[PDB]
């Protein structure tokens, strides 16, 4: 099993970033998938789940309306659309599959 | 997640094992899970059959997706076939928002469903090393620590010997008194542990602590009795006769086809030592002869069986303790459960530390 997410970046307030993340070693198309977040000094939060086929998905209130999961089981891919972002989304971005993480993507929202 | 909405979540059947309550898809179906700590699968029945009340129709929920292929589960004694699909599941004590899943829905099964029995599915909760039908089919566990942003780890106190409680992502301090006591998990597939001793009446069996581990030595929910493997089992038996200020048992109540029968201070303690996370010390578990020697004139049968294969802490033992199975830190917890107590008795204790001076590094073969 590989994840590799990408995609993060620094970006101002009501910016936006696209999160992709390659899938190898199992089969993606059956897997459910998630987005979690991890800033320094803050818990673990949950962002969206995608179901295998990619029709149910569900996510975190703090980002429902702003952020879409996607995924494209012919490329591997699991994707995370960020809009309209907020210094309080800055996190490492990483992608979870049956108990496995990849490394994850920073994102940075500030005005600086 | 809430963890005092969590005390008293599982309804136990006398002998028949610990349930949770879930909800599944959508609308929500309501089903009867039993809690396993022995396997990795959720799995429900998916069709009617004799021996069950309900089961998990998939085509009433909306929400429900098929993965396209099945499973087939063999274990000793029985075995079942499902698809395996996703669906949003609820535990309306403890959570208040669903998550996604992996279920698998049984259509067939041998010897799984048994009659008398209260639940309708399983609840595996070890690891992703023993997930059918590989070890990429996220677990249970797996998701709702993800998804409900829980600590990974659980804890579950059965009350059946005096309902129960599985607390998911943590410890409920209502739930014991006293010290928790930790030992390192060996190996993360089932909820391997290091038996470094057993003693019965304060007498130590005197085998290699090899034997304690040989197959595995491990705690399972899923488990009703004490199992032994077979020359420890004997070691036992002959130590409980020689210990015990009756007559005489008869061989038929040892392997359990015979019932001892009357119309407690004279049957002796059984010590379980650990390996603490500090490898010179353990603990031990004990049990009172009222956890083995359970009810069924009152008569009583044995709480501890022979095993072909592994060395299973099963229900038997988790009556009397409060088990933390920590997976974040690699280790299982005991505490002496409050509720393990019969006229006005507990039956259950813990105790350290001890030396481990006299057994060897690693009690697992290698
Ligand atoms: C006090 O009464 C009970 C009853 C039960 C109970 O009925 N358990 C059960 C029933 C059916 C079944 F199929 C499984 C499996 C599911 F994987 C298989 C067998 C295995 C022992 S195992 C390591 O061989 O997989 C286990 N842990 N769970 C378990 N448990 C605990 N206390």
């Amino acid at each position: 099993v590989q994840l590799q997410e990408s995609g993060g970046g620094l970006v101002q307030p009501g910016g936006s970033l696209r999160l992709s993340c390659a899938a190898s070693g199992f089969t993606f198309s059956s897997a459910i998938m998630t987005w979690v977040r991890q800033a320094p000094g803050k818990g673990r939060e949950w962002v969206s789940t995608i179901g295998s086929d990619g029709s149910i998905t569900t996510y975190a209130d703090s980002v429902k309306g702003r952020f879409t999961i996607s995924r494209d089981n012919a490329r591997n891919t699991l994707y995370l659309q960020m809009n309209s972002l907020k210094p309080e989304d800055t996190a490492v971005y990483y992608c979870t599959s049956a108990g496995r993480r990849g490394p994850g993507t920073q994102v940075t929202v500030s005005s600086h | 997640a809430n963890f005092l909405a969590m005390v008293d979540n599982l309804q136990g059947d006398s002998g028949r094992g610990y349930y949770l309550e879930m909800l599944i898809g959508t609308p929500p179906q309501k089903l009867q899970i039993l809690v396993d700590t022995g396997s990795s699968n959720f799995a429900v029945a998916g069709t009617p059959h004799s021996y069950i009340d309900t089961y998990f129709d998939t085509e009433r929920s909306s929400t429900y997706r098929s993965k396209g292929f099945d499973v087939t589960v063999k274990y000793t004694q029985g075995s079942w076939t499902g698809f395996v699909g996703e669906d949003l599941v609820t535990i309306p004590k403890g959570f208040n928002t669903s998550f996604l899943v992996n279920i698998a829905t049984i259509f067939e099964s041998e010897n799984f469903f048994l009659p008398g029995i209260k639940w309708n599915g399983i609840l595996g909760l070890a690891y992703a090393t023993l997930a059918k039908p590989s070890s990429s089919l996220e677990t249970f566990f797996d998701s709702l620590v993800t998804q409900a942003n829980i600590p990974n780890v659980f804890s579950m106190q059965m009350c059946g010997a005096g309902g129960g409680s599985l607390v998911l992502g943590g410890i409920e301090p209502s739930l014991y008194k006293g010290d928790i006591w930790y030992t390192p998990i060996k190996e993360e597939w089932y909820y391997q542990i290091e038996i470094l001793k057993l003693e019965i009446g304060g007498q130590s069996l005197n085998l290699d602590c090899r034997e304690y581990n040989a197959d595995k030595a491990i705690v399972d929910s899923g488990t009703t009795l004490l199992r032994l493997p077979q020359k420890v089992f004997d070691a036992v038996v002959e130590a409980v006769a020689r210990a015990s200020l009756i007559p005489e048992f008869s061989d038929g109540f040892w392997t359990g086809s015979q019932l001892a029968c009357w119309t407690w201070s004279y049957f002796p303690k059984i010590s379980i030592y650990l390996r603490d996370e500090n490898s010179s010390r353990s603990f031990r578990i004990t049990i009172l002869p009222q956890l083995y020697i359970q009810p069924m004139y009152e008569c009583y049968r044995f709480g501890i069986s022979p095993s072909t294969n592994a060395l299973v802490i099963g229900a038997t033992v988790m009556e009397g303790f409060y088990v933390i199975f920590d997976r974040a830190q690699k280790r299982v917890g005991f505490a002496a459960s409050p509720c393990a107590e019969i006229a006005g008795a507990a039956v259950s204790e813990i105790s350290g530390p001890f030396s481990t001076e006299d057994v060897a590094s690693n009690c697992v073969p290698a």
